[PDB]
């Protein structure tokens, strides 16, 4: 069953990229309001 | 708008018109150019450091005393593409050709 | 009196417990206990001396043993043990609560709740073992438990991160057993110390925790230093599976100290020079730390005479620690002046005190180093010096030998010179004007990706705590 | 920082400068 | 015992001692294997060796230094050129990745192979190396009563007698248990 | 060369009456008995057996078929001997009987590591017996080996240098690393002026490496593969050139304008 945990890796590791992306997001909705 | 309405308007009129030329564009423009845009560049990095001491000298604080707030951001992005132009002339630089080798 | 002794220690020791037991239990929390174990050690290391020993004797009658009956009796045994309401069921915290751990559904073994007991058991036992210094059979014995234990174990996230802490203490009670006294016993069982490191380290792999690899590389790269095999040090580090994210900075600057003395027998200086610098910077600055920036600051000064510049003196100067540092200063000045018979009797008096960090091996090549310095000092003081003009000044042998010391030096491109024979006179090469040159524009290179490195560190981290902000209910 | 503080020189005190005074009258 | 000289002296005469070299070898394949990464080819160029009869002993060797490496692709090679010494029923994390690896390179070649025949997975198509542990690894939990890993991992590689002929075996017609177990299907 | 009818006796007589050849063939047999027991290498567990049977004169039977194979110049027999030797002088405490017996055994292979000029693996490998300054600059024995390092104590590297012409050891045992070390020295005396200076004089060469003849200057440029002219010694090679191929590195001529590109275009991805 190390097969399947060792995919379940990818969640946690990718999950940490996906934090970068909520920075952008606010960003983004600033300049949204903005215009 | 058609298949030929498309074409057309974004060969014309779009952002700015550098068309005409298509390789002549950035070629010209930021080399044979240079004389009347980077002439001294030396004086021109100078402007870049009176623009970042305009803004870095007033509020070391992170505070309100000197009423600013972005000011690390206001020279951030401004001296960006400039560093930004530099390099990509940098790249057209050797991108002249001379037929140099040996 | 004794009875109220041991009432007050295991209630602390269960609040202590419950607080990580609810959190291991819901989804993976395992991030929160890695802070609280943190303090637990510290906590636990004041609190065994007070209320005598008592307080480990009811924790093991409250909760269930599957092992740690006889191993309290082996370790009151030797000790002389004192009965005092010693029968086993003297004491029941349970008395039948979920969160107490359930008597009825645990004895009937419906449900297992030995996972986190048993594991949470060794880690008590192994720090009464070191606040207590017992040694010989006591050693022996627990680790004859213990790693049979924790491969008949599935270890999930938080389980990794308990026994992480445990490898540490069977390497340091190894050591000190075989540094107290000497004894084939004690070589024999180093075999199957090293050979069960090894074993454990691929489990980790597949597991990929942070704190228990950053724990085992450092407990074997030590085990290399010692017995000194370059080929089992170079395959090691080559694989580079050291993460570098959640690691604490004290296992970080013990990884880097480990890679400058390994570097240092390689004869490349450049790459163990940063080695040694980055441990400095990783290392706390407080007390508890002052072990390891004692030898970390007396192997740099090795680094750098080997390399044939010179440290600063307000290192010898300024630092607190300097009272150590009085041996490492005499051999500072050997190496400018290049005298012969200064650093023969430096050596020879200190040659007692540089044993102990073995550092003292490290200083017959310290003597090599000790003319090259001084012919670099004169070869950029005189661009055109005659060749008989070198030994009047060092008093060396004959002209003969002074010409081949030079030889060495320029191979590597040190001195940057050449040796004229027809004219007589070793001239300098160097013409400096090397500002028009590409040679600076290749450093200049790497100055943009350093300033640039620091941002995929950054930038990714400000929302990583940010999360409980918006999961979490605010006013 | 470096080669400045204790190791000092140990010459250039009295009989290293008091000889070159001597120099001028021998030109 | 070391295994860095004695595979530097195959090139002597004598080879009855180099039968007994081998056996001190499997000792210490789990401690040091920095040395033998030198004399690592002289393996491989033994294994096409019609005169040299020790390949199955040697197989053994080479298996648990490639995977120490950080080779997991080799370990599954090395591992059943003998076809004997490989043991999937013992209890360690040397064997389970190589069979995690086997099946993940198994799963790859399956849809390959299915444009070329159909049956691939009743013939040589695939090389056998890849096709002993995944056969292997399902009957050992057919023994071990878990029914999860055997019928996922089959589907994943592609092969209909797994489905076919394990169900026969753990019939179970309290009526209950054949519903769930082609539901799972 | 069989003599008695035991193998282990037969490789000791064979060794002092010459003839290391056929000496070594008995190697192989003498093995079989050695592994059967693993009286080789001493074994985890305690089976009573340290100064008793034949485990004690392994240490002898190893000493004399690795001094047998150093004349012979066989570097994959000689490892066997030394990783076989790596537990001796290790296990059974600090003593067995006259602890390190003779010191014409070990010195050997810290000698080869010195014909090779790699210092890597000289005093790191000593952490067994974990003495630098004791079991070998102290030791008095063996000291063919020693005395060079002897003599950087001082910071003399000259009579260290001149130590293999008057040193006593290099006779017999010794003289197969002798002649590689006088080779490997003087070498590295004449490479400095190779790559850098130019013109090589005649007459003072034979002064500079201390010639008793003035053709022995042109002898050693033979060796080393130098242009010869009147009373002159030049130097072609500064350029190098061949070796295989080489992409992107050392200097190279059109992929050296990709590594610029290459460098700028870093800095605008990270931007980007």
């Amino acid at each position: 069953e190390q097969k399947i945990q060792e995919t379940e890796l990818k969640i946690r590791s990718k999950t940490e990229n996906v934090r970068r992306l909520e920075a952008q997001r606010n960003a983004l909705n600033d300049k949204v309001r903005f215009i | 708008k058609t298949a030929k309405e498309t074409k057309m308007l974004m060969n014309l009129h779009k952002e700015q018109w550098q068309s005409g030329l298509k390789m002549y564009d950035y070629e010209e423009k930021e080399e044979s150019n240079l004389a009347a845009t980077k002439s001294m560049v030396k004086i021109a990095e100078q402007y870049s450091k009176r623009i970042e001491e305009e803004k870095e000298l007033t509020e070391e604080e992170l505070k309100t005393r000197y009423v600013g707030r972005q000011d690390p951001k206001k020279h951030l992005s401004e001296t960006a593409d400039e560093t930004l132009e530099n390099n990509i002339v940098s790249v057209l630089t050797a991108g002249v050709n001379s037929v140099a080798i040996k | 009196l004794h009875h109220s002794e041991k009432k007050y220690a295991e209630e602390d020791q269960v609040q202590e417990l419950l607080k990580v037991l609810n959190e291991i239990s819901k989804t993976t929390l395992t991030l929160d206990p890695r802070y609280i174990w943190r303090s637990l050690k510290d906590l636990s290391s004041l609190r065994n001396q007070e209320l005598l020993n008592a307080e480990t004797l009811c924790f093991t009658v409250n909760v269930l043993y599957p092992d740690s009956s006889s191993f309290k009796k082996n370790l009151l045994k030797f000790i002389t043990s004192n009965h005092k309401s010693s029968v086993p069921g003297s004491a029941e915290l349970r008395n039948s609560y979920p969160a107490s751990f359930y008597s009825v559904n645990t004895e009937k073994k419906t449900i297992e709740v030995t996972a986190e007991i048993n594991c949470f058991m060794h880690l008590l036992v192994q720090l009464f073992l070191w606040d207590s210094k017992e040694l010989e059979q006591l050693v022996e014995f627990n680790r004859k438990v213990v790693i049979p234990n924790l491969l008949c174990y599935y270890n999930l996230r938080s389980l990794n991160l308990i026994n992480a802490k445990l490898w540490f203490y069977i390497y340091l009670s190894h050591e000190t057993l075989a540094r107290s006294s000497e004894e084939i016993n004690s070589d024999n069982q180093n075999i199957i110390l090293r050979s069960t490191m090894m074993k454990f380290l691929k489990i980790a792999s597949l597991k990929h925790d942070n704190e228990t690899k950053a724990m085992l590389i450092n407990l074997i790269l030590r085990d290399f230093l010692n017995n000194g095999e370059v080929d089992s040090a170079s395959d090691f580090i080559s694989k580079l599976e050291y993460p570098h994210t959640d690691v604490s900075s004290s296992l970080e600057a013990r990884y880097f100290f480990y890679l400058s003395k390994i570097n240092a027998i390689q004869l490349d200086y450049s790459t163990a020079n940063e080695y040694i610098i980055a441990a400095i910077r990783k290392a706390p600055h407080n007390s508890k730390s002052l072990g390891f920036l004692q030898q970390s600051n007396k192997l740099h000064c090795c680094i750098q005479l080997l390399m044939g510049d010179i440290p600063e003196l307000s290192f010898f100067h300024q630092s607190n620690m300097q009272k150590s540092l009085l041996p490492y200063y005499h051999l500072t000045k050997a190496v400018k002046l290049g005298d012969l018979k200064k650093f023969t009797s430096t050596i020879t008096k200190y040659k007692q005190l540089l044993l102990k960090d073995d550092t003292y091996q490290l200083c017959v090549r310290l003597r090599s180093n000790v003319i090259k310095t001084g012919i670099r000092i004169i070869s950029l003081t005189y661009k055109k010096i005659s060749l008989r003009d070198i030994c009047l000044k060092l008093n060396l042998d004959s002209e003969q030998t002074v010409e081949y010391m030079v030889s060495r030096a320029i191979r590597d491109g040190v001195i940057e010179a050449k040796i004229n024979h027809e004219d007589g006179f070793i001239e300098t090469t160097e013409l400096l004007n090397i500002y028009d040159s590409e040679d600076p524009q290749q450093v200049f290179d790497e100055r943009i990706k350093f300033a640039n490195q620091l941002h995929d560190e950054y930038l990714v981290s400000m929302r990583y705590p940010e999360d409980k902000k918006t999961q979490q209910n605010e006013k | 920082e470096n080669w400045d503080d204790v190791e000092v020189d140990d010459d250039f005190t009295n009989e290293l400068k008091a000889e070159l005074d001597r120099y001028k009258r021998e030109n | 015992t070391t295994a860095a000289p004695l595979l530097a002296l195959l090139r002597e005469n004598q080879d009855s001692v180099k039968t007994y070299a081998l056996e001190s070898i499997n000792n210490v394949v789990d401690q040091l294997w920095s040395e033998i990464s030198n004399e690592l080819p002289d393996i491989e160029a033994l294994y096409d060796d019609d005169t040299f009869s020790d390949r199955e002993m040697a197989a053994l060797i080479a298996s648990k230094v490639y995977y120490n490496l950080g080779e997991y692709e080799s370990a599954v090679k090395y591992a059943l050129a003998a076809k004997d010494r490989f043991d999937i029923d013992e209890k360690s994390q040397f064997v389970e990745t190589i069979v995690s690896k086997s099946i993940e390179m198994y799963v790859q070649e399956a849809s390959k192979q299915y444009t070329k025949d159909e049956q691939f997975y009743t013939k040589d198509i695939i090389d056998p190396k890849l096709t002993s542990i995944f056969e292997r690894m399902i009957e050992k939990c057919l023994k071990a009563s878990e029914l999860k890993l055997a019928l996922g991992i089959a589907l994943e590689g592609y092969r209909l007698d797994i489905i076919e002929s394990a169900l026969k075996s753990k019939l179970d017609q309290s009526t209950s248990e054949n519903v769930k177990i082609i539901n799972y299907l | 060369m069989p003599s008695l009818a035991e193998l282990t006796k037969s490789l000791s007589i064979a060794f002092e009456n010459g003839d290391y050849a056929a000496c070594e063939k008995l190697l192989p047999p003498i093995k079989i008995e050695l592994i059967k027991n693993n009286l080789l290498i001493p074994d985890l567990s305690i089976q009573n057996d340290i100064y008793l049977n034949d485990l004690m004169i392994t240490k002898r039977i190893l000493e004399v078929g690795a001094l047998a194979s150093i004349q012979t110049f066989n570097f994959d027999s000689f490892e066997n001997y030394f990783n076989q030797l790596k537990p001796y002088y290790f296990s059974n405490n600090h003593k067995l009987s006259e602890s390190d017996k003779k010191s014409k055994l070990i010195s050997l292979y810290l000698l080869n590591l010195l014909s090779q000029n790699n210092t890597t693996k000289f005093h790191s490998e000593l952490q067994y017996l974990d003495k630098h300054i004791k079991n070998l600059e102290d030791d008095s024995l063996l000291s063919y080996p020693i005395k060079l390092d002897r003599w950087l104590m001082e910071g003399s590297y000259q009579k260290a240098w001149d130590l293999l012409q008057s040193g006593s050891q290099n006779i017999s045992e010794f003289d197969s690393f002798t002649d590689i070390l006088k080779s490997a020295i003087r070498d590295e005396i004449a490479k400095n002026t190779e790559l850098s200076y130019d013109f090589l004089p005649l007459s003072n060469i034979k002064a500079l490496l201390f010639f008793n003849n003035e053709k022995e200057t042109e002898k050693f440029a033979l060796e080393r593969n130098w242009p010869i002219v009147n009373s002159k010694v030049y130097f072609n090679n500064q350029s190098k050139e061949k070796a295989d191929y080489e992409d992107e590195m050392m200097h190279e001529e059109d992929q050296k304008t990709n590594i610029i590109e290459k460098a700028m275009d870093y800095a605008i991805s990270i931007e980007n």
